[PDB]
């Protein structure tokens, strides 16, 4: 009635503060693993130059 | 360009019917198999 939920009353605080920070944790990981991605397509100019190839030219 | 030349360079056309279409169909095709590879 009076001792465990007086020192329950103290723990709030700081795993309060522990858990916000542990959630910031996740929030910054999850950004730091986003990365543009950019691909790379085949030049159409050689395109152009198989078709020029393919013409006998 | 001494010489007389034997003939005159007339233009080489000599397919007169060469449907645009059927120069894009192989355009189109050989594009697709590039890009496939």
């Amino acid at each position: 009635d009076i001792m465990v939920p007086s020192f329950v009353y103290n723990k709030l605080p700081v795993i309060h503060f522990l858990q916000e920070k542990r959630a910031e944790q996740k929030l910054r990981r999850v950004l730091d693993e986003t990365y543009t991605e950019w691909t790379e397509e085949l030049d159409q100019a050689h395109v152009t130059d198989a078709i020029t190839r393919s013409l006998n030219i | 360009i001494s010489g007389v030349s034997p003939l005159l360079y007339f233009p080489p056309t000599t397919t007169s019917t060469t449907n645009r279409e059927d120069q894009i169909n192989k355009n189109t095709n050989i594009a697709i198999q590039m890009i496939k590879r």
